[PDB]
């Protein structure tokens, strides 16, 4: 049999079979409810849309994300949304086959005890296990010394780990990702002119940053080139026929990473984050994490990350010391990419948490191994 | 038929390079092991033999689907 | 010498001099140009009036209005209107003395830096400056922490100060005000018979809905209350010698600024944006500007908001935490009295944008201190 990966994440689903290179399905997790009368004869009633047909609808629709920050708000909609996953993306009975999800580090108890007992009573899968995200990321890099740096949307997380012992007091969590960068981007582009308001105008805007964005190598000397001459301008092209003309702000939303007082917090860059970490752990283990940073994630696909990052670290860190930034292409899936690495692995064939088990044990059983 | 055929043959063929790459980064992963379980040491073995029958096989549908063309 | 205090608005002007109680002059901002022929002779062909006598001969007038949204569209009619202003309304030449002008928040950058351009070059005053709209709401009012929700015409907006230290992240700023107000006042009275299409008629509704208007403690008992009686009844007159009777329009008008879904938008109520800008700021400060909130603008004068607003607020706040609308009289002026007080005070005296500030530092001086 075949044990499906599902990464529920926090702005896309990932869902897929064990034993593969690619998720076999991917989406994002909204769900739409309609917003206006409704006048035809015949057309056929629907509450609410869910997965890419409400993407695809967002004129006449209220989208709504069902999580947030990792931490889910809505049952009712993520109940939704696994069930399209399951039944309508991959047309795959969940009954036959396990199942592994991944969930964000220091999130909430309850939230574990609520997925189970909805991914139990109600779809009946055989087995389940969980997963902590940051951690599947080094299946995939290929190594077992490191401090991973997943950076989803919503929320980012850094665990640094020596010879498959994970460090549970350096690990690190920040409420930072980018769900906030797109709000900035439409705070900021509202200088120009072009205001955006409404959820699907938001959507827009994060096409907007997807496409023309970069992080700037140093931040001073990029305003003022930006300022004094007319080359650091881009043009987009709106559904509606109508052109943008973006300048500075290509680089200044990326920018709020490494300084996050310009949406009013108050913690300091990914880059201190991250040597803090590493100054956390014991003295005998810091070259080695030094050695072997790791990147994850999808908003970690801003050009020049790699190369910002690592001169921050180096002018941070002390001398004598190598610093390397493994970044790899298709970090996007990286997570996912360990899950299924973890699910073909023999050993871990013995770990699942079966339905009798969490019968008898009750809630508790899944936090045992947290 | 012959489209059709050449078809069929490229979807092998590219169902076959997505094993591909999933084998090679299980085992990317288990090398670097120092004291693995005695289940992986087979396992490992194991994967090894299906990568090397999954290379043959690529290099036969390749050979077939230039042939036909 | 005496500094100018002109409050250029969206629906309204408000000249006047600082050390005053009250604006010496206030007539709308609109522009009329002739649309008939002219067949006597001896009147002298004017090309458009401006001002109130534009308003006082709407009948073969179409007027426009050159600011719509805060934004201003048309130039040349906001420098008639400034030049009718400064030499027939007020009487005064601007060389001698200096001028201070209010814009509303979150304005392109753009408009700030034309303005100034069009208040130097062309009228050549010695010094010139601009504030925030909201912010000079808290001189007047007379405290210093608080959290203003200035809503004139054209938009609204809300700024939370705490001991004088205007947190920039939890500002909104929303397009509902009171010409949507008089288009849904127009759209509803069609109901009945009473059909208003031309500019003029849309003067005369916004004379309608300035005089019978008012806002419902409770929306759903209101409309019951209507329907089942006929005591919500009003009687008004036009210009024509008609009457026209006013029943349930008199609190659906006023109702769209609590449920902005009646006129096709998607933004929650003013209610919720309080709500929320109160929520963004941080833990500590909440108590405080939930005890004091403020009201200004010409569009919070319905009778009754100041009771609906606690009790919306009230709703949704949490308890054992005390609620009050800080709704002085004479609100409608309020934005101005600020900045009288502040032209008065001899601190601000130091910070104007001398002449020869612009001209040497160029049109970018305005925005250091944005
Ligand atoms: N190529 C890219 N460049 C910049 N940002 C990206 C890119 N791809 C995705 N993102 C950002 O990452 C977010 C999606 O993150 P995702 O990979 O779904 O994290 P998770 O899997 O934890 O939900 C999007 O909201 C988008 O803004
Ligand atoms: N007493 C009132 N009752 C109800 N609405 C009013 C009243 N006075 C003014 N308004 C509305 O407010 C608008 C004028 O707003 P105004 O005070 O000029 O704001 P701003 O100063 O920002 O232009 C008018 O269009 C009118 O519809
Ligand atoms: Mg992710
Ligand atoms: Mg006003």
């Amino acid at each position: 049999t075949t044990a499906l990966v599902c990464d529920n994440g926090s702005g896309l689903v990932k869902a897929g079979f064990a034993g593969d290179d690619a998720p076999r399905a991917v989406f994002p997790s909204i769900v739409g409810r309609p917003r206006h009368q409704g006048v035809m004869v015949g057309m056929g009633q629907k509450d609410s849309y869910v997965g890419d047909e409400a993407q695809s609808k967002r004129g006449i629709l209220t989208l709504k994300y069902p999580i947030e920050h990792g931490i889910i708000t809505n049952w009712d909609d993520m109940e939704k949304i696994w069930h399209h996953t399951f039944y309508n993306e991959l047309r795959v009975a969940p009954e036959e086959h396990p199942t592994l999800l991944t969930e964000a580090p220091l999130n909430p108890k309850a939230n574990r005890e609520k997925m189970t007992q909805i991914m139990f009573e109600t779809f009946n899968v055989p087995a389940m296990y969980v997963a902590i995200q940051a951690v599947l990321s080094l299946y995939a890099s290929g190594r077992t010394t490191g401090i991973v740096l997943d950076s989803g949307d919503g929320v980012t997380h850094n665990v640094p780990i020596y010879e498959g012992y994970a460090l549970p007091h350096a690990i690190m969590r920040l409420d930072l990702a980018g769900r906030d960068l797109t709000d900035y981007l439409m705070k900021i582009l509202t200088e120009r002119g072009y205001s955006f308001v409404t959820t699907a105008e938001r959507e827009i805007v994060r096409d907007i940053k997807e496409k023309l964005c970069y992080v700037a190598l140093d931040f001073e000397n990029e305003m003022a080139t930006a300022a004094s001459s007319s080359s650091l301008e881009k043009s987009y092209e709106l559904p509606d026929g109508q052109v943008i003309t973006i300048g500075n702000e290509r680089f200044r939303c990326p920018e709020t990473l490494f300084q996050p007082s310009f949406i009013g917090m108050e913690s300091a860059g990914i880059h201190e984050t991250t040597y803090n970490s590493i100054m956390k752990c014991d003295i005998d283990i810091r070259k080695d994490l030094y050695a072997n940073n790791v990147m994850s994630g999808g908003t970690t696909m801003y050009p020049g990350i790699a190369d910002r990052m690592q001169k921050e670290i180096t002018a941070l860190a002390p001398s004598t010391m190598k610093i390397k930034i493994i970044a790899p292409p298709e970090r996007k899936y990286s997570v996912w990419i360990g899950g299924s690495i973890l699910a073909s692995l023999s050993t871990f064939q013995q770990m699942w948490i079966t339905k009798q088990e969490y019968d008898e044990a009750g809630p508790s059983i899944v936090h045992r191994k947290c | 038929d012959l489209k059709g055929q050449l078809a069929k043959l490229e979807l092998h063929l590219n169902k076959t390079n997505g094993q591909i790459t999933a084998t090679e980064r299980t085992i990317n992963y288990l090398n670097k092991l120092k004291n693995p379980d005695p289940k992986t040491k087979t396992q490992l073995i194991e994967l090894t033999e299906k990568l090397i029958k999954l290379k043959q096989e690529f290099e036969t549908t390749i050979n077939s689907q230039h042939e036909i063309s």
